[PDB]
């Protein structure tokens, strides 16, 4: 998972 | 500039995120979205011009922020849906299995449902409890925007999910996406915020 931002 | 959910703000002439809400403390006019997305003084800008900047932030832990803005900005109640809108009436949180829509600059608006509540997300920088889990697709750049139901209850602020190479989870099926919010009813208490409605 990532946050989203850009 | 006119404060829509779901519209682009840049940090510090760097970062790109999406306007979560609209959002009054006292006098002070302000919008909320992810704690991602700035630092505490960090400059927001809309168009090329200074909106405000980060006045307080958690991330990661929660993800979660709200930029005050100058008097000049023009706070609204909609959310951005291509060129049309939703008006915010309200945050009553929806249940599991509702419908809900996200609107932010890179994925304009998208909807689907909602899969799981607490849910934690290991991001690199440290884990972030307690999101939502929806099946909307969303991408880089999404972050902060607006989660609405069709009828306008405000439920958060897109933090992330399982983006894949082509920077968003949209060429995957419903199935397999996890697009992760924070919820709006604790940010709008921590720090004593009234939503704009309409």
């Amino acid at each position: 998972a990532a946050p989203x931002x850009a | 500039a006119n404060i829509v959910g779901g519209i682009e703000y840049s940090i510090n002439n760097a970062s790109l995120c999406s306007v979560g809400f609209s959002v009054t403390r006292g006098a002070t006019k302000g919008f909320v979205t992810a704690g991602h997305c700035g630092t505490v003084n960090a400059t927001a800008r809309i168009g090329g011009a200074v909106v405000g900047t980060f006045a307080a932030r958690v991330f990661p832990g929660n993800d979660r922020a709200w930029v005050s803005l100058t008097s000049a900005q023009t706070l609204l109640p909609r959310v951005a849906n291509g060129s049309s809108f939703v008006t915010v009436r309200g945050s009553t949180e929806a249940a599991v299995g509702a419908a809900v829509c996200r609107s932010g600059r890179t994925t304009g608006y998208q909807c689907g449902t909602i899969t799981a509540k607490n849910v934690t997300a290991n991001y690199a920088e440290g884990a972030v409890r307690g999101l939502t889990q929806g099946n909307a697709c969303m991408g880089r750049g999404d972050s902060g925007g607006s989660w609405i139901t069709s009828a306008g209850q405000a439920q958060g602020v897109m933090s992330g999910g399982n983006v894949q190479s082509n920077g968003n989870n949209c060429g995957i099926p419903a199935s397999q996406r996890s697009s992760l919010f924070e919820r709006l009813q604790p940010i709008l208490s921590q720090y004593g915020l009234s939503l704009v409605t309409g």
